């Protein structure tokens, strides 16, 4: 047979699903493990039969278990069942999203939230800058990127954005479709304001003296919207 | 459950929460913010008192039993002003809190256990601060070290080889051999020591060799030539080795003005000495760099506080050290561009505003090594007299101002020179460098110095007297100051590179040898209670100083506190 | 005219220039090996006619007054 470790794991999973199906036949309401295993084993068998596509199986995994077939609390615990199955065209990942609908009141890990909003970046004044993507490719910018050093294809008044980042939720992003034009809010970067990396445009302390060096470097490297005055005077370290 | 009047309670155990105490003869009022004690369980030592076998000394102590405990101490630190017991174990601060015996008392944690191995030090009615840190030492004479020790300073950072003319001008220990000389001489003293190398060169190999030879940083001094090239090279090497750079800028504007120097610094961390410029610096506008993010601005004590005698004294002092002549107009022009009572007046207010962050000495090089702390508190007292109570205060006290000025010589210099994990504050885990003050003498004359967890200096009467109090009383070396005990109580700070190469074993050093760290990634925002950045403009003609568009000045004082009430000379 | 030169005054003395002041000074050639390192990092090499052009170009780029280095400057392999 030359079974691999994967084949042994999948055989164990198939028989866990078989046990789940037997218990469902006996009239027992399935718990979390049984529901997960039943969905996974059904998907594997369907993929072995070779008569359905992976997308069909993603849709079919959601009709196996009605809400009355599982215990209270089960539906809210199974966000997604992923299972890798071998189709005639090879191994594909099938994920079933929210296979079971909630019918009871039990929610394990239920979150009870205050209805008050969170104020982020408190004490930081936000300026508004209009930005246009003159390139032919999409550009996405995160919350803590130094906005002065974004893709050179974005065009905006770079001088007003020095030492600033997007005033959005941490870990979120703003997208710029090709040709898209929109305005964004920028707050000052906090901490020591020591900007290293990102395009190597600053790589030092952020201040008015280093803003001139950054503007000159940006203009030399073709960053759009950069207007650094001609007759630039170099410093001893650039 | 019994009621005790506040008066007798304070007489027995010191002030408690809500009580206020005057600091010295000043107008600064300290309020106790919190108390770690359980009322009725205080630690007292004496005949018939609590600190006895089976009551407050444990007969079954924990394994983290203390070597030394300071009972009922009022801690004045940048972390707060509060009452606690301080436990010392193995030269470190082991615990801050209740302290006592878990067999007979409720709130005692294992790190504050008093057992048979613990020595008792009474601190009721006394103040405990961290040892002072002086970062502008000219190592001109060894006699400076006992003088600074008796004033409350426990760490001296600087450079020099002795009364040589290069040292009389600069805090520089130049080269590997001179570093070895000073590191082996350091074994004598009761003081934490670290040495600055010569930064005034454009040779990178020469700069790197001094760091690997044991220096904790560079001094750039105009007497060796403060040029942009040397500044740039020294900063590059310091960034590669994680050591601090201190600068005494070009007063003559020979290679450039203050903005050229800032361009050479190029936004890297720099510690500026005597930033107001009476001690040297771009005339007349070196003081403007005190608003920059990457600058750690320090002042030297001769200019604070500003008094009626300050200007004439500094003028005559300058005429002497530089051998100037009053009949030469060029020497007068140099002197007038240098002193500037305007910047001297502005310096006090900038200390009050938190623009200046460090106070230092410039010892025997226009500065007084035994007066850093005293002049800091004189400046605080003068500022409170002129501008009143700070608006950042919370209550009828001066706690915020006390923390702001105390940080100037304890925690901010330690952060600046990368030693704030060892010294600088009364915190658990740190080296037990502590100073005991009676509040009546706070800021001018301490009670005793604890060095490395052992008593090294104290007020003491004559050896033949029946008790330690009778006259004459002066500061005498204690047991941690002598024999092989001083090697355990004292640290020689070196660079990480020198430490990794076994500088201790190569030079046969018996003191503790510790590396400095985190010197290059700190800015003005890393100074406690002194992190105010602002745009500072100086008028080229009138020498007036404007902070954020508003003129900043102070008026001179005809009399200061903590001066003639406390000293015979 | 001042490249490779220093003030022809007593060693350790100085010449002062007040704001707006105008005066003439005497300059002599620097002695020894004429190896100029530091001072603004304008030379940092042997002083000669070839390095005077590099120094003039660097001075002009960094805004040193009275510096007239000809345009269409030709860079060398090490600058
Ligand atoms: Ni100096
Ligand atoms: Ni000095």
């Amino acid at each position: 047979m030359k079974l691999t470790p994967k084949e042994l794991d999948k055989l164990m999973l198939h028989y866990a699903g078989e046990l789940a199906r037997k218990r469902k036949e006996k009239g027992i309401k399935l718990n979390y493990v049984e529901a997960v295993a039943l969905i996974s084993a059904h998907i594997m068998e369907e993929a072995r039969a070779g008569k359905k596509t992976a997308a069909e199986l993603m849709q079919e995994g959601r009709t196996l278990l009605k809400p009355d077939d599982v215990m209270d609390g089960v539906a809210s615990m199974i966000h997604e069942v992923g299972i890798e199955a071998m189709f005639p065209d090879g191994t594909k990942l099938v994920t079933v999203h929210t296979p079971i609908e909630a019918n009871g009141k039990l929610v394990p890990g239920e979150l009870f939230l205050k209805n008050e909003d969170i104020t982020i970046n408190e004490g930081k004044k936000a300026v508004s800058v209009k930005v246009k993507n003159v390139g032919d490719r999409p550009v996405q910018i995160g919350s803590h990127f130094h906005f002065f050093e974004v893709n050179r294809c974005l065009d905006f008044d770079r001088e007003k954005t020095f030492g600033k980042r997007l005033d959005i939720a941490s870990g979120t992003a703003v997208r710029f479709e090709p040709g898209e034009e929109k305005s964004v809010e920028l707050i000052d970067i906090g901490g020591n304001r020591r900007i290293f990396g990102f395009n190597a445009l600053v790589d030092r302390q952020a201040d008015n003296e280093s803003k001139k060096i950054a503007l000159h470097r940006a203009k030399e490297r073709g960053f759009h919207g950069t207007k650094s005055d001609d007759n630039y005077v170099k410093t001893i370290k650039e | 459950m019994k009621k005790i009047s506040r008066k007798e309670y304070v007489s027995m155990y010191g002030p408690t929460t809500g009580d206020k105490v005057r600091l010295g003869d000043t107008d600064l009022i300290a309020e106790v913010e919190h108390d770690y004690t359980i009322y009725g369980e205080e630690l007292k030592f004496g005949g018939g008192k609590t600190l006895r076998e089976g009551m407050s000394q444990s007969n079954n102590p924990s394994k983290e039993e203390l070597d030394l405990i300071i009972t009922n101490a009022l801690i004045v630190d940048y972390t707060g002003i509060y009452k606690a017991d301080i436990g010392i174990k193995d030269g470190k601060i082991a615990g801050i809190g209740k302290g006592g015996n878990k067999d007979m008392q409720d709130g005692v944690k294992n790190n504050l256990s008093v057992g048979p191995a613990t020595e008792a030090l009474a601190g009721e009615g006394l103040i405990v601060t961290a040892g002072g840190i002086d970062t502008h030492i000219h190592f001109i004479s060894p006699q400076q070290i006992p003088t600074a020790f008796a004033s409350g300073v426990t760490t001296m950072i600087g450079g020099g080889t002795g009364p040589a003319d290069g040292t009389n001008a600069t805090t520089i220990t130049p080269g590997r051999r001179n570093l070895k000389w000073m590191l082996r001489a350091a074994e004598e003293y009761s003081m934490n020591l670290g040495f600055l190398a010569k930064g005034n060169t454009s040779n990178d190999a020469s700069l790197a060799d001094q760091i690997e030879a044991g220096a904790i940083g560079f001094k750039i001094h105009e007497d060796w030539g403060t040029t942009p090239s040397a500044i740039n090279h020294a900063l590059d090497v310091a960034d590669k080795y994680d050591v601090q750079v201190a600068i005494h800028t070009d007063t003559l504007n020979e290679a450039g003005c203050v903005e050229d120097t800032m361009a050479a610094i190029a936004g890297r961390t720099m510690h500026t000495f005597h930033t107001e410029g009476a001690g040297g610096g771009h005339a007349p506008d070196i003081i403007k760099v005190a608003g920059e993010h990457n600058i750690l601005p320090a002042s030297t004590n001769p200019t604070i506080p500003f008094t009626v005698n300050t200007e004439a004294e500094h003028m005559d002092m300058l005429m002497v050290c530089h051998h100037l002549d009053k009949s030469i107009k060029e020497d007068v022009q140099f002197a007038d561009s240098r002193i500037r009572p305007q910047t001297i007046a502005a310096e006090d207010t900038l200390h009050d505003m938190g623009i200046f962050s460090i106070t230092s000495s410039d010892s025997q090089a226009m500065g007084r090594v035994g007066e850093v702390i005293t002049r800091t508190w004189q400046t605080a007292d003068k500022n409170k007299k002129e501008f009143g109570r700070l608006k950042e205060e919370k209550g009828d006290n001066d706690n915020f101002r006390i923390k702001r000025y105390l940080s100037k010589y304890t925690i901010n210099p330690a952060i600046a020179h990368g030693i704030s994990e060892y010294v600088g504050s009364v915190e658990v885990g740190k080296v037990a460098d502590l100073v005991l003050w009676s509040p009546a003498f706070f800021g001018v004359k301490p009670n005793m110095i604890i060095k490395g967890g052992f008593i090294a200096l104290s007020q003491m009467g004559d050896a033949n007297a029946s008790i330690p109090t009778p006259q004459p009383v002066y500061y005498r070396e204690m047991f941690a100051h002598h024999g092989k005990a001083k090697y355990d109580a004292n640290i020689t700070f070196v660079s990480q590179a020198a430490y990794d190469k076994g500088i201790k074993e190569e030079l046969g050093l018996e003191r503790q040898v510790l590396p400095v760290k985190n010197c290059r990634n700190i800015t003005k925002k890393d100074m406690q209670f002194n992190d105010t950045t602002a745009h500072i403009e100086v008028n080229p003609e009138t020498y007036h100083v404007f902070v954020d568009g508003k003129e900043v000045t102070s008026k001179p004082a005809n009399k200061v506190s903590l001066a003639q009430l406390f000293s015979i000379f």
